[PDB]
DNA sequence: ATCAATATCCACCTGCAGATACTACCAAAAGTGTATTTGGAAACTGCTCCATCAAAAGGCATGTTCAGCTGGATTCCAGCTGAACATGCCTTTTGATGGAGCAGTTTCCAAATACACTTTTGGTAGTATCTGCAGGTGGATATTGAT
DNA sequence: ATCAATATCCACCTGCAGATACTACCAAAAGTGTATTTGGAAACTGCTCCATCAAAAGGCATGTTCAGCTGGAATCCAGCTGAACATGCCTTTTGATGGAGCAGTTTCCAAATACACTTTTGGTAGTATCTGCAGGTGGATATTGAT
């Protein structure tokens, strides 16, 4: 038999992996992207210094981060190990973010 | 092949943000979820940012243009001047 | 001449903290102990940070400071993290922790 | 072309002082520079409030005590006031 | 025969009473005794103003009934009716009061 | 010529049924018995904390008297503005 | 004859004391002229508003005095007051009615 | 001796209210709480606007401050109108003289 | 227990991006010295209001009994989500290249400050007098729960 | 569905706390006018650095299969917690008093602002040398999961 591992076993190691390092977790490009969009609903014809757009993706992606450890302790408070969109409601709700 | 942009915030992208949030499974509908929040995180600092860069009447958003923003939404950065 | 700051006996820019004071439209007048004593405080509080950060990079080996040794140093310090709470620090991520119900077995 | 002002000449001599071998990135100099600004806005921030609240147009370094007080927790606060009190002694006597 | 209504009726009445109201809830002369109290814990021969203690008790309920409302939505939320000190941890938790 | 008695364990002037009150205004039906000291300790945090800054700037201004004003500047720098007391 | 500030921009607040407030604030070193009228506008704008919302609850409420429950009706029961005034509280105002579904009965 | 003047915003407050709700009344707590609210409202608008003044090294802040200082506080539809309020308030007083 | 498959760690090596050590240049900024102004500490004290008193009483806390129904434990199973592998698609690199526009400099005027003088006003202060509605009662309607 | 116990509604009323009204007073505030100063908008422009372009390179995202195990539904029941009752205590209320200390006013000097001048320094720009460590290698060994 082929080898194979646990389900939950590689995600723990991908867990170690990530809380271990700290470069970026999104794409470069689709993240500048995204952000030209938003941003040209605001203003026309905007540009951006390259230190501005990546100020964003590390301001986005630490709360976007802050926000699954919530989430999570939400799922473990329902006595689950998966998180669902329910818990991200009841973090931001708490949070202030809403509601 | 046609794509919106916030979808190129891919699944495997926001495994790996869930990860460094210690979460260890996650569901199906957290993705588009993730997604919409996201969205909303960028558009209220964005929108800050780029007031402040029309009122200081340029076509640029400066790295301090984005830092005021953040620090107005109560998620003040270091690093990147100021 | 003899600086402020070596009158004070600091690192820290006395004069530089008292231009900063006035011109920041803070009041209409600054007493001349007040940019000593806050040129000390700031000096102070950049000194243990500067202290647990470099262990933090003794510990993994280190002899430069980097983000994320100021990161270490200010999440496993609890005043430093309380004083910092709602602060993020560009390229530091998170410390390792793992809710115990999600370990194996 | 003009000058941009920063802390980073102080940081890495106060960072001589406590770890003599031990160098910092330029990154790094960024987030102290962020965070010695920081304190700086807060302190001197609620220091203008206090004086404020009192009708007075001075701030002085009682002003800075109270603000540091209030600002930084128990014994980052504690120890901050006696560098303070330390330095404006010896700015008085030298 | 004697009257009794069935648990969870009455607790149902009285939330919709004082949800209708705006007085406050704690007894007035306690609540002066514990703010002496924790004050000359700090700081000895301290007076109040009438008015100072009461933006104290205005405060405190205030905050203690915004605080319920988070815990309630906590036990809920692990589809419970009773809320437990652990609802009330998590809250301040994601509240950033202990994080 | 005289002082006051001793205060002590006035934490517990936070009755039950006080606290009972407390949760129905917060739209709680039901309430398990641990929630009563579980309470009172996070009340007492919060006033302390409250207080400490309160008291902080009365000395500040050299009084010996505690005002609304000393009360809701405590209030407005821990994040909770309030109306109704004040300037 | 002498006119105000206030009525020379058309305004109910006082111009004169809200330039006043700004130099004596150490908001900054100069006070253009504008900058008060255009603040003055702006928080009678707002008075305005809540007054408005708050005079339709003490109506509900058949009351035609209000008080501060009625102020905190107006601002919790309008999304973008609330969000204004999300960090806020009203003291003597009590809370909004709401009671979650699950608790109900059936 | 006499006791010094304790400004507040009550008759302004009043006259608006008048204007809104010619028929109804409101208490002294009530007006607490509106004199609470003008006061805070004033602080965070001008301590914006010192801000964006001092971003741009600008010793003066001009009624252009304010209204960006009024943008980034107000949430969508207050800002709109507040802005129009203030706008067409500076225009009439300068338009005048 | 054995044993095979990966993952993970340690020691060492080397190229280089980023740290450094150097000399020189200079505008701004910090230090010095002097004359002028003034904020707020002292002293004194008027007068608000805080602490403490008593006394009567009923609203409300405490403590107990009883059992309804909630929380927690157990079992069970459908299906969702993790792991792995095969594609192939587009993010990344970097290097060069216009040129948009940030930003530095010069000019100068509308608008701000400073100041003296005149007038208007909003804040007590003292009484004097309406008035909205809190809280009481009584009796009709609605809700809840047993049967 | 019936019915009884109890909560809920609402109309009506009365006492009064608190809102409204008026006059007098006035110190600070607000306005007007004149003279003087200067912030920053405007116009031009040099140089940074942003946008885009090509063009491999391959790392990584997408689609699929399979099944392990988690989520959720169902069932049971011990005992926690709500409802109601009896008892009586301590909070509430009302009112008075003394005096602590907050606050109002006036005097007065230590300290702070305002210039003018001198000197030091921190940011700078090239220019050249140096090095901490990221990334790659091999091989030891720890972990995981099949038996
Ligand atoms: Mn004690
Ligand atoms: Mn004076
Ligand atoms: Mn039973
Ligand atoms: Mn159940
Ligand atoms: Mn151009
Ligand atoms: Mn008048
Ligand atoms: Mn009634
Ligand atoms: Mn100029
Ligand atoms: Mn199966
Ligand atoms: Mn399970
Ligand atoms: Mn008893
Ligand atoms: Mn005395
Ligand atoms: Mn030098
Ligand atoms: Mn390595």
């Amino acid at each position: 038999k082929p080898h194979r591992y646990r389900p939950g076993t590689v995600a723990l190691r991908e867990i170690r992996r990530y809380q271990k390092s700290t470069e970026l977790l999104i794409r470069k490009l689709p993240f500048q992207r995204l952000v030209r969009e938003i941003a040209q609903d605001f203003k026309t014809d905007l540009r951006f210094q390259s230190s501005a757009v990546m100020a964003l993706q590390e301001a986005c992606e630490a709360y976007l981060v802050g926000l699954f450890e919530d989430t999570n302790l939400c799922a473990i408070h329902a006595k689950r190990v998966t998180i669902m969109p329910k818990d991200i409601q009841l973090a931001r709700r708490i949070r202030g973010e809403r509601a | 092949v046609l794509r919106d942009n916030i979808q190129g915030i891919t699944k495997p992208a926001i495994r790996r943000l869930a990860r460094r949030g210690g979460v260890k499974r996650i569901s199906g509908l957290i993705y588009e979820e993730t997604r919409g929040v996201l969205k909303v995180f960028l558009e209220n600092v964005i929108r800050d940012a780029v007031t402040y860069t029309e009122h200081a009447k340029r076509k640029t958003v400066t790295a301090m243009d984005v830092v005021y923003a953040l620090k107005r939404q109560g998620r003040t950065l270091y690093g990147f001047g100021g | 001449a003899k600086t402020r700051s070596s009158r004070a006996g600091l690192q820290f820019p006395v004069g530089r903290v008292h231009r900063l004071l006035r011109k920041g439209n803070y009041s209409e007048r600054v007493g001349a102990g007040a940019p000593v004593y806050l040129a000390a405080v700031l000096e102070y509080l950049t000194a243990e940070i500067l202290e647990l950060a470099g262990n933090a990079a003794r510990d993994n080996k280190k002899t430069r400071i980097i983000p994320r040794h100021l990161q270490l140093a200010i999440r496993n310090d609890e005043e430093l993290n309380k004083l910092l709470g709602r602060v993020t620090i560009a390229q530091g991520g998170v410390l390792p922790n793992i809710q115990a119900v999600l370990l194996p077995k | 072309r003009s000058r941009k002002e920063s802390y980073s000449i102080y940081v890495y001599k106060v960072l001589k002082q406590v770890h003599p071998d031990t160098g910092i990135s330029s990154k790094a100099m960024g987030i102290m520079n962020s965070f010695v600004n920081d304190i700086f806005e807060r302190i001197a921030g609620e220091a203008s409030r206090l004086a404020h609240y009192n009708k007075r147009s001075t701030i002085t370094s009682r002003e800075i005590q109270t603000a540091v007080r209030l600002l930084l927790p128990g014994e980052l606060a504690k120890h901050a006031v006696s560098e303070g009190t330390k330095a404006v002694t010896k700015y008085t006597s030298a």
